[PDB]
């Protein structure tokens, strides 16, 4: 029909460079590829909202041209945003059908990358962590649930939106006509593996700053499920290391702890290793680096974080006894260091508490002594009169104690920056250990005034 | 695992009573825990889930809480005043003590103690007037009050006898302590000579209270007299603070041992046993290894001062098993004085350590003083003179003479000064033609003894031409006229004080060295029997002024009710138109090197402690 | 006229009452005398209790019991300076005061 | 002298004391160092717990204070003074609640533990802020692990003993 020749003399406007005279070219026929040729022109045209509009017609009369339904879209949005762009990136297509739906997975895919950055652009971090969910669940999924993780939906957040959870192995539990091979090439057709890891990235990145640790902890797991890039050992030590980082900073230090043994047994030396997982050994109630600091320590007998390390775990058993030997062996490593140097003079003020009394006091000056090498390298501090302070109210000796928390008070908090001065000052607890003691003195009163001035947060 | 709870908690509160009282009858009444744990199960089934050994341990660990504690307490007086629920239990001679009787009276007494205090109300039927004036005309209505309930001490009884007996209270301690040797060196006749200015009404009245609380035991020999009793243990365990007393002389006896490796810079330095070719040439002072304990403490002041440098010689074996998955080699260190004090230490607010004076003589005359009203002229004329010749402007002159005029008539009797303060908080400011303050004025007629602080119960002024009974009168050895304020620690003589008995002021730094930051009113409360409660504050004055200890106080907080808010806050006592009562103790960084220098290290008086 | 509120949150805590379920069952009475005294009077299941007005040391902080549809949880609800420490009394019909034994 | 008020005595629900060392001038400052709600329902569930105050709870290396759980029978009893001026005199009347039975008390009475700032020294006396480094506190890895950086390792607790010894320069035979 004269459609097709008009057209060709639509064409025919471009073969001699023109666009415009396709509108009076449509209006002759309408009363769709036309449409598309209009709004076409219409964008080559300056007429940009008129080409929304007509892509709107295109999008109305063919909703499954993938390409009209990103040019739709992406017009609203440079005409502008918020202006009901991310409408026309509906992929309208079916979890049931994907018996052949899963070609329009390619478009659902392609759609969804779109809408993410109409998302992100607008800042609907909610709506584009969704899309970016829907999709690495579309990737992912069979790792996902060999994670015992699961996709849900509700409006705890305000709005019904996406959230992954663990589920339970009585309701759920850790390829058929080659299925997932075939979702694999058609999605992959897509999104080559590395840009899998970009979505990976950008999924654990969103997640982190929208403070949603916890999801990007089931995210990684699942993702070390996925041997397809577990395989790659530097992809999984990154992984392992968001995944260390995300269950450190929602306080899942006992998942944390799982991650960061491994780290370190691998690199038994490295200081930025020790330095974490001392903290998450410390925040967790995990018993279990007892055994752990023994055989890493027989296989590296030389090595003096552990020597000092499994020194403390001895220490917190309560055995002063066999803790003591290695610290001291590490001090001899490390001498102008005051923790070496504290954890010894503090050991001996241990043994000395105990409820034996055998030449006791060779034990508490072998024990103040080198708490006074802690305060002469340490210098002085709220920090290193408070904790003299507290040695010597450990063993009761608080006609000594109470002037080193009252040096404490008079002297200002250590200034260097990276917390906030009310967090590194030590005013309170040495007010309220002098509030115990005043308390235990039967003075009510100065406590109370302690904790008024300097307690009062 | 074991979940204790209010309802056992209850019962078991119910059960330590019942053991509180029946200890009166055999010392530990229970034979185990399993008598109480029977009555837990009979009482409560679920107690299946606590051991004996939970009970042994949940009994002291709700005592912790000084409110439930209390409660305890309060209870405990309620069955303690009547003796109806008690009597059939304790007034048994026979069965006194076997396990089976044990057993079943601890379980009958808990039984009929489950009446008296009991889930739901004794009696809810009462009548209750509408509001307090009702309330008390109606019922008397009475409560368990805290043992530690009182008023502030105040100004004793106005008698002549009430000053005898506030003298005597102490004359008496100061012959207590004294041995045959003293009883001999001050002999019998002489003490009687002293002793017999004192009615036997206060003696007997002084001597009960000191028998009434068990301060008295019977001395073993082959009114009052020398030879018929002595301190005893119990008078002891009042100063004998867990402190051992030789602690504080031991510890000036190591830092004088110091001395004798003079002063040097050296920084401390650890180091091998491995490197015994490398040498200091052994020029340091070693440490005593299990030494008295005093080498404890002044190692530990010495640190805290900067004023000491070590080497702490270690081995590498500590551990004899090092080696071993899972005996200590205790270590010798050797010591030095520092030259000069490391920077930025505990700077003592007070001299230097070396300028001490490391002698008796240190003591203040308050100590050692002996009054003699006839020193001087009797006239006011004479210190009319003495301030006329001071800077003193006419209205200092009769603000003086106006301050005095109050004191000098109370005769026998002293103002207070507190209430002296208050009547004349007008002369405080030196303002209005003034140059002198009021406590400069008072001072002046102190320090040129028109007045003295004869003391009492309080602080109380009087006029020297009448402190006389405030004042024993002795004599040194034939003999010389001599006259004191009286004391336990003070020779019978008059002429010395005893230095053996100074032991009460070591134990008064260990009572603040236990309890630093007491408030003066429980301090000097807590020696309510044993000491005449002045004394109490001379000792500290005395430790104040060896360094020793810190006066500090607080302005006193407005009552708490009426939606107020409590003025709490340090002040440094500057006025009488406010005041400033609540003085409270520390001790000082060094009390116990400051202390131990001044006194030798003689036997100490404490030799009655075994039991 | 003129009509104003003023408030405080008075933690009452009680004492010399052992085993006890009162505060559980007591409602079938309760009264209060006296407040605003330097000692009030308590009346509760025609128990009697005195006492005198304290300062919390610390804030005593008071929470809730709350349920989840079940498990007991806590919002905070209350904070107090201010503190009443009461001791069970004695009566007799018999005056001024309440005696108290040291 | 007014007459006694009834007071509606709700016995509605249980309520738990936390004796807070300290004047809170502002509760949603005061709660983090508790831990929040969330805390202390926690700790309520267990009485084999003990409540732990961190007194600088923006610091990991914040070794806290502990509790101790007890019994308690006390009421919470707001008072309403309304007050009243009234045809002219001032006048005062009472309103008065009970809001609730306070079952369980708090006590904070074991000592605050020692404490060691994120600082190290440098032989040569100069203080290096790691809290600039070892936070973790921006989640892609702040503290980049293999850095070289000082060694800082805090026993997890400096001390198991929260309560002084009884020592007093005092032997024994035993």
């Amino acid at each position: 029909d004269m459609g097709d020749l008009y057209l060709d003399v639509a064409e025919a406007f471009l073969d001699v460079g023109e666009y415009n005279s396709a509108l009076p070219l449509l209006s002759a026929l309408v009363c769709a590829v036309v449409w598309l040729r209009h709004a076409e022109c219409l964008k080559a045209l300056g007429y940009m909202e008129r080409a929304a509009e007509s892509y709107g017609k295109v999008v109305d009369l063919a909703p499954l041209h993938l390409d009209a339904r990103i040019s739709l879209s992406t017009l609203q949005q440079q005409l502008g945003q918020p202006e009901k762009a991310l409408e026309a990136l509906e992929p309208m297509y079916d979890p049931d059908t994907l018996a052949q739906d899963a070609n329009a997975a390619q478009q659902e895919l392609k759609l969804l990358l779109h809408r993410s950055t109409l998302l992100f652009s607008q800042g609907k971090m909610y709506g584009y962590v969704d899309t970016l969910l829907t999709m690495l669940a579309m990737l992912l999924k069979v790792a996902m649930n060999r994670a015992q993780v699961c996709l849900i939906s509700s409006s705890k957040s305000g709005e019904r939106h996406l959230y992954l959870i663990k589920v339970s192995r009585d309701k759920i539990s850790d390829s058929a006509n080659c299925d997932a091979k075939a979702i694999f090439a058609v999605l992959t057709s897509v999104l080559t593996k590395d840009d899998w890891w970009n979505l990976l990235l950008k999924a654990i990145y969103s997640l982190c700053d929208l403070s949603r640790f916890q999801e990007a902890e089931l995210l990684v797991d699942s993702s070390l499920e996925y041997y397809s890039f577990y395989d790659d050992r530097q992809k999984r030590k990154e992984l392992e290391y968001f995944g260390l980082s995300a269950a450190i900073l929602d306080k899942n230090f006992r998942k944390a702890y799982n991650y960061i043994r491994i780290m370190v047994m691998e690199n038994v030396n490295k200081p930025q290793l020790w330095n974490i997982f001392n903290q998450v050994t410390m925040h967790s109630q995990d018993v279990r680096h007892h055994r752990f600091c023994l055989r890493l320590m027989l296989k590296n007998p030389e090595n003096h974080a552990l020597c000092v390390l499994n020194g403390h775990n001895a220490f917190v058993s309560g055995s002063f006894k066999h803790a003591l030997g290695q610290y001291v062996q590490a001090f001899r490593t490390h001498p102008d260091e005051p923790l070496y140097s504290f954890c010894i003079g503090l050991t001996f003020i241990h043994m000395a508490s105990q409820k034996y009394v055998l030449r006791r006091h060779a034990l508490i000056v072998q024990g103040f002594s080198f708490l006074n090498r802690y305060l002469s390298l340490r210098g002085p501090c709220q920090e290193s009169f408070y904790n003299l302070g507290r040695g010597l109210h450990q063993l009761g000796l608080i006609h000594l104690a109470i002037h080193y928390y009252q040096k404490a008070l008079e002297l200002p908090p250590l200034v260097v920056e990276g917390i906030e001065l009310d967090q590194l000052d030590l005013r309170r607890d040495i007010a309220y250990n002098l509030s115990l003691i005043y308390q235990s003195s039967g003075n009510t009163g100065m406590a109370q005034t302690l904790l008024y001035t300097y307690c009062s947060i | 695992r074991v979940t204790w709870s209010m309802q056992e908690d209850g019962l078991l509160v119910l059960c330590r009573i019942a053991s509180n009282v029946l200890n009166t009858k055999v010392k530990g009444p229970f034979v185990t825990w399993q008598v109480v744990r029977d009555i837990l199960h009979a009482t409560f089934e679920e107690s299946l889930d606590k051991t004996s050994h939970s009970v042994g341990r949940r009994a002291r660990y709700i005592v912790k809480n000084p409110q439930a504690y209390l409660n305890y307490k309060v209870c405990l007086a309620e069955v303690y005043q009547d003796k109806a629920l008690v009597g059939d239990f304790m007034n048994r001679r026979g069965d006194y003590d076997d396990p089976k009787v044990c057993a079943n009276e601890f379980k009958e007494f808990v039984e009929k103690l489950k009446e008296k205090f009991s889930s739901a109300l004794r009696n809810s039927n009462l009548e209750i007037p509408d509001t307090l004036q009702e309330l008390f005309a109606r019922y008397r209505v009475l409560a368990i009050g805290d043992e530690k309930d009182q008023t502030r001490k105040e100004d004793e009884l106005n008698s002549v006898d009430d000053i005898h007996f506030l003298v005597l209270q102490n004359l008496i301690q100061s012959t207590l302590a004294l041995s045959d040797s003293q009883m001999k060196s001050y002999q019998s006749f002489q003490t009687f000579r002293l002793y017999r200015e004192y009615k036997d009404h206060v003696l007997v009245k002084a001597f009960m209270e000191c028998q009434k609380r068990s301060l008295v035991n019977r001395r073993r020999v082959n009114p009052f007299v020398p030879m018929s009793y002595q301190l005893s243990q119990t008078y002891y365990r009042i100063f004998t603070w867990r402190f051992p007393s030789t602690i504080c002389t031991e510890s000036f006896q190591f830092l004088d041992r110091m001395r004798a490796a003079g002063k040097l810079d050296q920084p401390d330095r650890f180091s091998f046993k491995d490197q015994d070719n490398n040498e200091p040439t052994n020029d340091m002072v070693a440490f005593s290894l299990d030494g008295p304990g005093g080498n404890c403490v002044a190692v530990l002041t010495l640190f805290s001062l900067g004023l000491i440098s070590v080497d702490v010689r270690i081995p590498e074996q500590i551990i004899v098993v090092d080696s071993s998955m899972v005996v200590v080699n205790s270590c010798q260190m050797k010591f030095q004085l520092r030259c000069t004090p490391v920077p930025a230490r505990l700077r003592p607010a007070a001299a230097p350590l070396e300028e001490l004076t490391m002698g008796t003589s240190c003591l203040p005359d308050t100590f050692t003083k002996l009054i003699n009203p006839q020193e001087n002229t009797c006239s006011l004329e004479e210190f009319v003179l003495q301030l006329e010749l001071s800077g003193y402007s006419p209205e200092d002159l009769t603000a003086a003479l106006e301050i005095l005029e109050a004191i000098i008539a109370t005769g026998c009797f002293g103002i207070d000064k507190e209430e002296l303060r208050r009547r004349f908080s007008a002369l405080e400011k030196a303002g209005g033609g003034r140059t002198r303050t009021f406590a400069d004025c008072i001072q002046a007629l102190l320090e040129q003894h028109q007045v003295l602080e004869v003391g009492g119960n309080t602080a109380r002024l009087v006029a020297m031409g009448s402190a006389w009974p405030w004042l024993l009168h002795s004599v040194r050895l034939d003999c010389e006229s001599v006259c004191f304020i009286g004391r336990p620690w003070r020779v019978v003589d008059g002429h010395l004080n005893l230095p053996v008995c100074k032991g009460m002021m070591e134990a008064m730094l260990y009572h603040i060295m236990t309890r630093p930051g007491i408030p003066e009113s429980s301090l000097l409360r807590h020696y309510q029997g044993v000491l005449q409660p002045v004394a109490v504050l001379e000792l500290l004055q005395g430790l104040e002024s060896l360094g020793c200890i810190r006066k500090r106080w607080l302005r006193k907080p407005r009552p708490v009710s009426l939606f107020s808010t409590p003025v709490v806050e340090e002040v440094e006592v500057p006025s009488s138109l406010d005041e400033s009562p609540m003085a409270f103790y520390e001790p000082t960084l060094d009390c116990t090197l400051r202390l131990g220098r001044v006194f030798p290290h003689e036997v100490n008086w404490n030799k009655w402690i075994h039991l | 006229e003129d009509e104003e509120e003023e408030e405080q949150l008075v933690l009452v805590e009680l004492s010399g009452i052992i085993d006890s379920d009162f505060l559980s069952k007591c409602e079938n009475k309760c009264k209060v005398l006296g407040i605003d005294t330097e000692r009030p009077i308590l009346q509760v299941d025609s128990c009697v209790f005195a006492g005198e007005y304290e300062d919390t040391l610390g804030t005593c902080v008071i929470f809730e019991e709350n349920v989840e549809h079940n498990k007991t949880v806590l919002k905070y609800k209350c904070h107090t300076m201010k503190k009443l420490s009461m001791t069970r009394t004695l009566l007799t019909e018999k005056i001024g005061g309440v005696e108290w034994l040291q | 002298l007014g007459a006694a008020v009834p007071v509606e005595l709700r016995r509605e629900r249980r309520m738990v004391c936390v004796e807070y060392p300290g004047v809170v001038r502002d509760v949603a400052k005061m709660l983090p160092t508790l831990g929040g709600e969330e805390g202390v329902s926690r700790i309520y569930a267990d009485p084999t717990k003990r409540l732990e105050l961190y007194f600088r709870p923006k610091d990991p290396y914040c070794h806290p204070v502990c509790a101790n759980r007890f019994s308690t029978s006390s009421l919470l009893l707001r008072i309403r003074k309304r007050t009243r001026r009234q045809k002219a005199h001032s006048e005062v009347t009472f309103d008065m609640e009970i809001l609730g039975i306070i079952s369980t008390i708090y006590k904070f009475q074991g000592m605050s533990d020692f404490q060691y700032l994120a600082v190290h020294t440098e032989a040569g006396g100069k203080h290096t802020s790691m809290y600039d480094k070892v936070l973790m506190l921006r989640p892609e890895k702040e503290a980049f692990f293999h850095q070289e950086l000082p060694l800082y390792i805090p026993p997890p607790i400096f001390s198991r003993l929260d309560a002084p010894v009884d020592y007093f320069y005092r032997p024994e035979t035993q």
